[PDB]
């Protein structure tokens, strides 16, 4: 990385990155593509999208972030996070959409960092020829976007189709990043998002830092509170065997 | 490691997605109809070709060439993906105006009309203001209303488990309004019950009042668009009865109840022990002393520190209104009236909102009508935070002089419902 | 081409029509000549 303020909040956390973020590093910080990053829960994604969000900070300082995460919990930990980490060590203003679209429009255009629901950012881009707020952001973030398939998920696609349909219309692309579990079909949302090839790193389930092992096991019981008070004791023994 | 437990039916099912990567697949084209009223209030979508042309820009269109059958395809064709977009589009189109939330002329160009707009500006579901505007009259009341907003579909997503049914029939007799033929599998009079139980500050379970913090949170924009679309309606009756249930959802008491309960710390003891004296509001309380507030009823030395930034934080506006062309106004002219809202005290920190989950900005409407025919003259919503000003215009009809009559009405607080009337022409 | 035209209910069955129109003419043609095919293997074994 090459800013000693942006180092300043890395240095004790860890000396080197997961091998998934040297890889998607040099296109993420070091480039200026629309970036796709499949990658399985747990291989730190969000640290991908901070490093976009350096690069717009290099680009810029008064540069804004739009941080999009389909669940609301994943916003609030997420600003938990990045309140200590932009906020308290690089003095860019971290803000976290609520649903008043009053007070949204002054978040958008005093914070660096938006964090944000689907629904909350849909009905600021909504008006988004109104606000310029929307359409002067230089990088668009959407964690999970493999949250497309499901419930309070066709908003995620609508507000991301929204972001590319702006960047292509306000003289300056918005700078799209998106972040995702490992997908099959990548390369359509990778076409989706303007992606290229290059720049979309869809990886593998067993590519994850620590290694996965999935055990399934087969209750055939289909009676469900039967099922599930079947599965009380081996709970206990999955623990026992396990860890 | 992980062990995950399921059923030997859901066992396959599970081998296959977690090893292999997951396979997205967009569901837009079952709930598009919001998002295509929203480009057409923006003017993105002018024409029903802008409207395949939008589609274009969605992961819909990207996955109905790689995976056609998932979507009701027949084949990646320009030929049958024009024509299932075109299908897909003048579907949720006539969804839209048979809702009468857009218009189309032509056959071919689409234009918001007012049901879209309110249903795009406050983030409502087409069908809820389709069940808005066919379902509130001239003379619907707080009782029906709650029964309006309930059924929105909102709040189709409310969740029903088991064993939720028969403690809903144990709330289904008990809240200040009954349920003509209440089945307890429906989401909507869950959502019924749980306003009511919110509204008479009832006890409640914890997982029912974990689903009462998930209706509050979409309750405020249903009554706010409740009073657009009966300002629209031009009915003024129904429309201060949804301004008052939008104060009422807010601070969690009923209308039918007097208006100090809206305070911390004031239980029917107070209610009953201020109506034996003479005394019902709380500018009817406010306006005695430290002692006399304290000699009043019960005290503790933390209900003096809450009620009094209750009464240091609540709307001290005032009015100041302003007509141009009194005499001087004929038939047919369009006419003002201005209005300062002259606040004597300064804002510090949002509504108070002990029992609402969201921290929410005050709104106010001023709004004009008719205080004997009940016709919504006008209406404008308003955020001021100091005194500001409103100007509103509208048009008298012919033989002379009209009474007219201006009412303050708040979303967030009671107490504040200044009314004034007066005539032109 | 690239871009998805609309087209018109009205004009989405008509060319559903003619299209419909056109395979069962085929059908018809592919029929007949089946008539010509079966003609020609019977004169030619009798």
């Amino acid at each position: 990385l090459r800013n000693s303020a942006f180092e300043s909040l890395y240095q004790d956390k860890f000396p080197f990155f997961n091998p998934i973020q040297t890889q998607v590093f040099n296109t993420v910080y070091n480039s200026d593509d629309n970036v796709f990053v499949g990658a399985p829960t747990g291989s730190g994604k969000t640290i991908c999208a901070e490093f976009a969000i350096l690069r717009m900070l290099l680009q810029s300082s008064e540069g804004r972030c739009v941080y999009i995460t389909p669940m609301e919990a994943l916003a609030e930990q997420v600003y938990m996070d990045w309140y200590e980490k932009f906020q308290d060590r690089l003095n860019k203003k971290v803000v976290l959409l609520t649903g008043e679209t009053s007070t949204d429009l002054k978040l958008l255009g005093k914070g660096n960092i938006i964090i944000s629901t689907p629904e909350k950012w849909d009905i600021l881009s909504r008006r988004w020829k109104q606000r310029k707020n929307v359409q002067n952001i230089n990088l668009f973030v959407v964690d999970e976007v493999h949250l497309i398939g499901g419930e309070n998920g066709p908003v995620l696609e609508v507000i991301c189709s929204r972001m590319r349909y702006i960047s292509s219309q306000i003289e300056r692309p918005i700078r799209i990043v998106a972040l995702s579990s490992s997908l099959s079909n990548a390369k359509d949302v990778a076409h989706w998002l303007g992606c290229s090839a290059t720049s979309t790193f869809n990886f593998h389930p067993n590519v994850r830092p620590v290694p996965l092992e999935l055990h399934i096991q087969g209750f055939n019981i289909s009676h469900t509170q039967t099922r599930l008070l079947s599965m009380a004791k081996p709970v206990y023994h999955a623990i026992t065997k396990h860890s | 490691r992980c062990v995950i437990m399921c059923q030997g039916s859901k066992k396959d099912f599970f081998k296959k997605f977690l090893y292999e990567p997951l396979p997205v697949e967009s569901h837009l084209d079952h709930c598009m109809h919001d998002h295509f009223n929203a480009e057409i209030v923006t003017k993105t979508i002018e024409n029903k070709q802008d409207a395949v042309d939008y589609l274009t820009w969605t992961f819909l269109y990207r996955r109905m060439t790689q995976n056609p059958n998932y979507y009701n395809l027949q084949g990646i064709s320009h030929r049958h993906l024009s024509d299932h977009l075109s299908e897909l589009v003048e579907q949720t189109l006539s969804d839209l105006e048979q809702s009468k939330c857009i218009s189309i002329e032509d056959e071919m160009d689409v234009a918001p009309l007012n049901l879209g707009m309110i249903a795009a500006y406050y983030y409502i579901n087409y069908t809820t203001i389709e069940l808005f505007s066919m379902s509130l009259n001239a003379k619907t009341k707080v009782r029906g209303l709650i029964e309006i907003i309930s059924n929105a579909a909102e709040y189709e997503n409310i969740p029903i488990r088991h064993h939720e049914d028969n403690l809903l029939r144990q709330l289904a007799q008990k809240v200040p309004h009954k349920l003509n033929n209440p089945k307890f599998n429906d989401p909507h009079v869950k959502t019924n019950l749980l306003l009511q139980a919110h509204l008479s500050r009832m006890q409640l379970s914890a997982e029912l009042q974990s689903d009462t913090e998930e209706i509050l949170s979409k309750a405020i924009r249903l009554i706010q668009a409740c009073v657009d679309v009966l300002s629209s309606n031009g009915w003024l009756s129904p429309a201060l009865a949804a301004m008052e249930l939008a104060q009422m959802v807010t601070q969690a008491m009923w209308s039918k109840d007097s208006y100090l309960k809206q305070l911390p710390h004031f239980t029917s003891e107070h209610i009953k022990r201020c109506t034996d004296k003479g005394v019902e509001s709380v500018f009817d309380i406010m306006e005695m002393e430290d002692e006399e507030r304290n000699a009043l009823l019960q005290l503790t030395d933390s209900q003096i520190a809450d009620v009094a930034r209750f009464c240091n934080r609540y709307p001290n506006i005032e009015l100041s209104y302003e007509v141009v062309d009194k005499d001087s106004i004929r038939s047919g002219g369009p006419v003002v009236v201005l209005v300062q809202l002259e606040r004597e005290e300064e804002v510090t920190g949002p509504v108070i909102a002990p029992l609402f989950p969201q921290k929410r900005e005050e709104g106010w409407w001023v709004v004009i009508g008719d205080a004997k025919s009940n016709s919504l003259i006008s209406i404008k919503r308003l955020t001021l935070q100091q005194k500001a000003k409103v100007k509103l215009d509208f048009v008298a009809p012919a033989t002379g002089a009209h009474n007219y009559t201006l009412y303050f009405m708040s979303d967030a607080y009671m107490g504040c419902d200044q009314e004034y009337k007066f005539s032109v022409d | 081409e690239a871009k998805p035209k609309f087209l018109s209910k009205a004009e989405r069955e008509a060319e559903a029509l003619k299209r419909r129109q056109q395979e069962v003419e085929e059908r018809q043609r592919m029929l007949e000549e089946e008539r010509k095919k079966r003609k020609q293997f019977q004169d030619l074994g009798r």
